RNA sequence: AGGACCGAACCGACUAAUGUUGAAAAAUUAGCGGAUGACUUGUGGCUGGGGGUGAAAGGCCAAUCAAACCGGGAGAUAGCU
RNA sequence: GCUCGCCGGAAGACCAAGGGUUCCUGUCCAACGUUAAUCGGGGCAGGGUGAGUCGACCCCUAAGGCGAGGCCGAAAGGCG
RNA sequence: ACACAGGUGGUCAGGUAGAGAAUACCAAGGCGCUUGAGAGAACUCGGGUGAAGGAACUAGGCAAAAUGGUGCCGUAACUUCGGGAGAAGGCACGCUGAUAUGUAGGUGAGGUCCCUCGCGGAUGGAGCUGAAAUCAGUCGAAGAUACCAGCUGGCUGCAACU
RNA sequence: AAUUCCUUGUCGGGUAAGUUCCGACCUGCACGAAUGGCGUAAUGAUGGCCAGGCUGUCUCCACCCGAGACUCAGUGAAAU
RNA sequence: GCUCAACGGAUAAAAGGUACUCCGGGGAUAACAGGCUGAUACCGCCCAAGAGUUCAUAUCGACGGCGGUGUUUGGCACCUCGAUGUCGGCUCAUCACAUCCUGGGGCUGAAGUAGGUCCCAAGGGUAUGGCUGUUCGCCAUUUAAAGUGGUACGCGAGCUGGGUUUAGAACGUCGUGAGACAGUUCGGUCCCUAUCUGCCGUGGGCGCUGGAGAACUGAGGGGGGCUGCUCCUAGUACGAGAGGACCGGAGUGGACGCAUCACUGGUGUUCGGGUUGUCAUGCCAAUGGCACUGCCCGGUAGCUAAAUGCGGAAGAGAUAAGUGCUGAAAGCAUCUAAGCACGAAACUUGCCCCGAGAUGAGUUCUCCCUGACCCUUUAAGGGUCCUGAAGGAACGUUGAAGACGACGACGUUGAUAGGCCGGGUGUGUAAGCGCAGCGAUGCGUUGAGCUAACCGGUACUAAUGAACCGUGAGGCUUAACCU
């Protein structure tokens, strides 16, 4: 039973989930809006939004942490140079889920997850 | 937390080094025996010239467990091994004359006042 | 692990009694573009609760 | 030197689990035996059914063997269903 | 296209055997593909295999097959 | 019979570690296995860890768990004198420095000499490569740290053995 | 005893307790000398037994990781 | 002229094996189980010769007699041979009472303690090992006790496959032999995705007579019911002593059950760290990937037991066996016929849970709706327009609720979830820099850094304005009241 637990398994093992959210968090920082499934979009908030909160304090150590989470220097540069000062006053809630219907191949409930200050 | 087939060390100078519990007394289907509990045992290893002999069948009182015993504050006292003091079958008084290693306050009673008297340390 | 008599088409219809689909109750209407969409979903043109949430 | 030793390829198939309308008309997974020899393998050949072949289990002889397969006698015969 | 993961004495590369156009390009999505398919070893049309030295053929023989005469066997045929 | 976890002979053989064509991770190269998406019940499948006990389970330690490397020390009954035997049992093992700015060893250039003269013979040691050991130090709970990789002994039936 | 019916023979060992095992006894139902007798080092994916280590084998199960089972979408069997 | 003697004589002339097997058939016919029966078996009873110092009947009971049960060994061959899988174990059981324990009694050759025996009683309880395939049995040690049976010798579309009972092989034995042996020995494929009944759970529909939200009553059903030991009474009663109670009270256990996570722990592949090999991030440094989570070390929440709380009752009613009181029939006697009293873990209650589909569909409380007209076949009729309530449902955020439904929380007038902030907890002194050291490294900055599910906060993000379903005063018949 699943009393008081957290984190979605998403029919993957633990290393695949960590590598999928490492790719997907970098893809959300890169394009500022992506289209994924609704369970993966809700679980992505627990990855990207700690990275943006990490990016508010530009130290050398925090660059190394954000690189250890994402492993892409282009994402770490965009986190601390752009998304750091863009969200510097917001107390969390850096992103937005927009449910966009159903995928044609498998009836998966999709959603757009985007950053708040995009448009 | 002693059951059948459990080997125990021997805590007195009765002459045994290694005994095995064969029955936990005092109740049908009784699984375990903590400290202060009487167990029927057999002897698996002895000194060459002791009061007891290899293969004797007799009783014993458990005085130290590796599982440990709990105190009413919630604390627990664990030991590194399992130790028992041999008893007579009938009179159920200890056979050896000198108890080795510590014992606990759960052991003391009207039944085992002699063993805590001879123990070097009573926790 | 297998039947001994042929179940009737009456029993077949009674098993399918619960297999009916539920149509969508009411489509919500956007306040700006005026088009219909699922409640709490974005529209086909990219509106949601008035604002244009995504270009096309 | 070795029908020597340990151990991959390769050859085999001891045990368990799975599988048993299977992924598979005998396999997979984890172990296992042999592994310079009475070894193993490619290609081609030869032996034919009361016959072959057999380090012999009545084993094998095209998913078939106490007498293969196909066609014929043939609509064998059936005091049996 | 960028990441991620997997094989790497193979899940890479070259052949023989075997298959026989599955090759390449255009086009099509009914059926076939255990789903969708714009994709395909699917349909349709076109294109593609260039040798004095590679291989075969050829020269040579092994096991073995066939076997002039011959010998043997009712016939068929058997052996050489 | 299938776009089938099977079967199928030859050739090619990169790096790091390693005795190695084992095995781990990679290169060249090639793939993600032609249904997905959720959920995170029982139960089944394949695994991980477990208090205390440690074969009480069971037809039976079946299955699991454990052992596992190298060097050195050491090793019984019995015996066909080969064995048994890796018997059993134990110790050492990383990294850094020093010995020695890289040693022993390997390789072997210039230089010089000789020569029936060359793809020659000495000498010569530059340069390259490079174990192993001792001593000192230092880190961790743990130094054969992963993968990999013997459980061992006693009695006995049968069959010599492969 | 791979042979022994009676039989779990008796005695001894091992075990707290041993129809198995090991050593004896001989009363061999119904061993026996190349359908070989008795021994026997080494060898055995061989049979029985015992011990150490080891452990979810078990006392008595608990939790966790994945693949199914469950729900949705697509396709869509079978025995009877 | 035939012991053609199997004598109405198959030929002048004929034995075996098959577990290597095969075909046609049979429940016409065996093995398993059911059935019928009850000889046998088991359990009762009748008579009482005796035993019991005396004394048949405390306990036994010869010779014999009568039954019960269906329970063994059997009888029969009725079902099944176009298949009803079988010994033992395992895992679930369930019933009987001819009761093993605990409860209540009577008699005793019952001093007490402890027994014997019989009666009542089926509520609960009712070992673990050694050997053997074993059931059984013996043995070891327990326990209040280690009940006897039915259940296809319960249970293989739940498991096992040791035994039996295929093909291999061997011994002894039998046979000339092929082979055979309820003689032995080693080895030897256990299939099935559940349509119906059943059962465990969980929903949809409709009903309950206007609709809706709640709270209930309890018809009925289920759960539960075990017991040791010590102390006091009291070394009292009893007894020559040895010994040693009833009754009553208190404590502490075993087994079982329910709940829980505060403690002690387990797990904790989502947290932290160490470390091996290798690859990559240009390199150093620092990280990440892969190697079972690479291998370990710890560990949050959650779930958990081995952890710790709690439970079995007391009481009442009516009783069984039993014990009586008064009391006749029958001047006496007599527990019974009239009348009355006591009496057990059984029975009904008391405790816990489900529970109005309890169609006999109950009760209470609250809320909501107070429009017009047409119609002909005039009726519990049909339709139009207006109206859309209480509420519900859907959707969304979700949950210590959950397979799915369901259930619960929340939807801006908002802490439902995520984030964020702070705290806690865990891990154990990050990175960078500086210093010391030839260097590995050490030290300082520094209990640093990171920190999941936790705690307290916070609208930052997501929970939309709506629409949808549900209507518009609710039948007849009496009765009692109201004017
Ligand atoms: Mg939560
Ligand atoms: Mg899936
Ligand atoms: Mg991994
Ligand atoms: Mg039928
Ligand atoms: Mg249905
Ligand atoms: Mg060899
Ligand atoms: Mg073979
Ligand atoms: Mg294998
Ligand atoms: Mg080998
Ligand atoms: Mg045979
Ligand atoms: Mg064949
Ligand atoms: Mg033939
Ligand atoms: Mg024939
Ligand atoms: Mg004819
Ligand atoms: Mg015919
Ligand atoms: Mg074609
Ligand atoms: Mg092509
Ligand atoms: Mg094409
Ligand atoms: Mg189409
Ligand atoms: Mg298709
Ligand atoms: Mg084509
Ligand atoms: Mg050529
Ligand atoms: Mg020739
Ligand atoms: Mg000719
Ligand atoms: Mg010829
Ligand atoms: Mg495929
Ligand atoms: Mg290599
Ligand atoms: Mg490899
Ligand atoms: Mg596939
Ligand atoms: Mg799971
Ligand atoms: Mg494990
Ligand atoms: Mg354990
Ligand atoms: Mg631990
Ligand atoms: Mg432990
Ligand atoms: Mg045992
Ligand atoms: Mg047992
Ligand atoms: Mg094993
Ligand atoms: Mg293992
Ligand atoms: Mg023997
Ligand atoms: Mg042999
Ligand atoms: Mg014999
Ligand atoms: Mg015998
Ligand atoms: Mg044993
Ligand atoms: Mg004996
Ligand atoms: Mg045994
Ligand atoms: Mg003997
Ligand atoms: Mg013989
Ligand atoms: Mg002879
Ligand atoms: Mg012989
Ligand atoms: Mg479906
Ligand atoms: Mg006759
Ligand atoms: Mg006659
Ligand atoms: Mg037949
Ligand atoms: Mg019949
Ligand atoms: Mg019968
Ligand atoms: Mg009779
Ligand atoms: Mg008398
Ligand atoms: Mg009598
Ligand atoms: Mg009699
Ligand atoms: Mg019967
Ligand atoms: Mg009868
Ligand atoms: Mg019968
Ligand atoms: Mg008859
Ligand atoms: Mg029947
Ligand atoms: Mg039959
Ligand atoms: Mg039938
Ligand atoms: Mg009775
Ligand atoms: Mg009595
Ligand atoms: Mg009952
Ligand atoms: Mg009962
Ligand atoms: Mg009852
Ligand atoms: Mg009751
Ligand atoms: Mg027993
Ligand atoms: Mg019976
Ligand atoms: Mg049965
Ligand atoms: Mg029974
Ligand atoms: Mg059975
Ligand atoms: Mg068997
Ligand atoms: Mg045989
Ligand atoms: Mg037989
Ligand atoms: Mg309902
Ligand atoms: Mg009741
Ligand atoms: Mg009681
Ligand atoms: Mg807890
Ligand atoms: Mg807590
Ligand atoms: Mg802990
Ligand atoms: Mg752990
Ligand atoms: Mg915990
Ligand atoms: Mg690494
Ligand atoms: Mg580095
Ligand atoms: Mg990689
Ligand atoms: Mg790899
Ligand atoms: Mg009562
Ligand atoms: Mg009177
Ligand atoms: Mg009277
Ligand atoms: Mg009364
Ligand atoms: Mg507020
Ligand atoms: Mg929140
Ligand atoms: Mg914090
Ligand atoms: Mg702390
Ligand atoms: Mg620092
Ligand atoms: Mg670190
Ligand atoms: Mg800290
Ligand atoms: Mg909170």
């Amino acid at each position: 039973m699943r009393h008081r637990k957290s984190g979605r398994q998403l029919n993957r093992n633990s290393s695949h989930r960590q590598a999928m959210f490492r790719n997907m968090a970098g893809s959300l920082v890169r394009h500022e809006i992506i289209k994924t499934t609704l369970p993966k979009a809700k679980e992505l908030r627990r990855v990207v939004e700690p990275l943006i909160t990490l990016a508010k304090t530009d130290s050398v150590a925090n660059r190394r942490l954000a690189f250890a989470r994402t492993r892409d220097n282009e994402i770490v540069a965009k986190l601390f140079n752009e998304l750091g000062p863009r969200f510097a006053s917001r107390a969390g809630g850096y992103t937005r889920i927009l449910k966009c219907g159903f995928r044609a191949g498998d009836n998966a409930p999709m959603a757009y997850i985007e950053l708040v200050d995009r448009s | 937390m002693i059951q059948e087939q459990t080997m125990l060390n021997v805590a007195d100078n009765s002459g045994a080094r290694r005994v095995m519990c064969i029955k936990v007394l005092g109740g049908s289907h009784r699984r375990y025996a903590g400290v202060g509990d009487i167990i029927k045992i057999t002897i698996k290893e002895a000194i060459p010239r002791g009061k007891v002999k290899k293969g004797d069948v007799l009783k014993a009182v458990v005085v130290r467990t590796k599982k440990g015993v709990r105190r009413p504050d919630g604390s627990v006292i664990r030991f590194d091994g399992n130790a028992c003091v041999l008893l007579n079958n009938n009179s159920e008084q200890p056979i050896g004359t000198r108890i080795f290693g510590p014992v606990t306050r759960e052991l003391r009673s009207e039944k085992f006042m002699k063993i805590i008297s001879l123990a070097p340390e009573v926790l | 692990a297998v039947q001994q008599n042929k179940p009737t088409r009456s029993k077949r219809g009674m098993r399918r009694s619960h297999d009916a689909l539920t149509a969508v109750t009411s489509l919500s209407v956007d306040k700006t573009s005026g088009e219909k969409h699922l409640r709490h979903h974005i529209t086909a043109d990219g509106y949601y609760r008035g604002r244009k949430v995504i270009a096309k």
